[PDB]
């Protein structure tokens, strides 16, 4: 299954003046583009390099995009903060997720095009694509103004038409980046507790994409219940880390097992400190 | 490509 | 309309060997509003190139970001990462383990 998505973020900051305003593209939990006001000449840029084939007309029609985006989000900041009836000077966020799952066929699997507003869900297109899911009043008023300029059936026009079709052409021009998979490299660590007993900590680092099973056993079943686990992070050269740990009586390290699946590997990891 | 809002405003 | 306090990683790219090249990370995600305030520390002093990845949030609106530098880790240097939001009573300081 393969994704494109566009994140966008307007922060209104009074007394600086004008709303900051990002967007970021990813492909398949890529990053690929940006854009960023708060830069010199902001524009559209490439954060992948198989997105740089891209002709100047298409680096040139999204910028021209996100400088409109960012008209509408200091106006959309505006609207909000009058109808929260919200205080004049305060800082206020308004974020816009929007993209495509497609499958391999190519059928759309899931639009989206949901917005935020100070963190919270706003107003959210449904799957039918038809329909909004409006989280208060606020949204409410945005619904009926939306249904009644016909919104829904024109972003979904985007969804299932220019979406789809920029992610299949995406794919073939970065097809060794995304399509890649990396194997984790695993080991395991022991330090002794201060209360006498000894945490087993068991480490894949190196992998991509960041989807990975982490599971210690001890005489084959699984310690899930018993077990700490990070959130997985980003190593900061394209690929991810994670580990898991279980704390275990000292002298029966040799019993346990860390388990270790990823999509990069033909066959999952086992491994041990004893 | 990504989404234009298109003045389409809240 | 929920405001969320970031949780914090500090953790090195590779595995650390003293004098050997390396990067210090510091992962800060789960926050909202954006607006943070991320120092790396080398011994309690703020470390000046620090990079960080392009700011961009999850599927509950929550933000996260990476901050990073190239440091080669010694035996007595300490390193730590110091963040700063509005959620947060006081800033925050976590120290790079470097088994974590």
């Amino acid at each position: 299954s393969h994704s494109l998505r566009y994140f966008v973020t307007a922060v209104s900051r009074p007394g600086f003046g004008e709303p900051r305003y990002m967007e970021v593209g990813y492909v398949d939990n890529t990053e690929f583009v940006r854009f960023d006001s708060d830069a010199e000449n902001p524009r559209y840029e490439p954060r992948a390099r198989w997105i740089e084939q891209e002709g100047p007309e298409y680096w040139e029609r999204e910028t021209r995009r996100a400088k409109g985006n960012e008209q509408s989000f200091r106006v959309d900041l505006r609207t909000a903060l009058r109808c929260y009836n919200q205080s004049a000077g305060g800082s206020h966020t308004l974020q816009w997720m929007a993209g495509c799952d497609v499958e391999s066929d190519g059928r759309l699997l899931r639009g989206y095009w949901q917005f935020a507003y100070d963190g919270s869900d706003y107003i959210a297109l449904n799957e039918d694509l038809k329909t909004w899911t409006a989280a208060d009043m606020c949204a409410q008023i945005t619904r009926r103004k939306w249904e009644q300029a016909g919104a829904a059936e024109r972003d979904r026009a985007y969804l299932e038409g220019e979406c789809v079709e920029w992610l299949r052409r995406y794919l073939k021009n970065g097809n060794a980046t995304l399509l890649r998979t990396d194997p984790p490299k695993a080991h395991v660590t022991h330090h002794r507790r201060p209360e006498g007993d000894v945490t087993l900590r068991c480490w894949a680092l190196g992998f991509y994409p960041a989807d990975i099973t982490l599971t210690w056993q001890l005489n084959g079943e699984e310690l899930t219940q018993e077990m700490e686990l990070v959130e997985t992070r980003p190593a900061g050269d394209g690929t991810f880390q994670k580990w898991a740990s279980v704390v275990v009586p000292l002298g029966k390290e040799q019993k346990y097992t860390c388990h270790v699946e990823h999509e990069g590997l033909p066959e999952p990891l086992t491994l041990r400190w004893g | 490509r990504g989404p234009g809002r298109a003045f389409v405003t809240i | 309309m929920i405001q969320r306090t970031p949780k914090i990683q500090v953790y090195s790219r590779h595995p650390a060997e003293n004098g050997k090249s390396n990067f210090l990370n510091c992962y800060v995600s789960g926050f909202h509003p954006s607006d943070i305030e991320v120092d790396l520390l080398k011994n309690g002093e703020r470390i000046e190139k620090v990079e960080h990845s392009d700011l961009s949030f999850s599927k509950d609106w929550s933000f996260y970001l990476l901050y990073y530098t190239e440091f080669t880790p010694t035996e007595k240097d300490e390193y730590a990462c110091r963040v700063n939001h509005v959620t947060l009573s006081q800033p925050k300081i976590v120290k790079w383990d470097r088994d974590m």
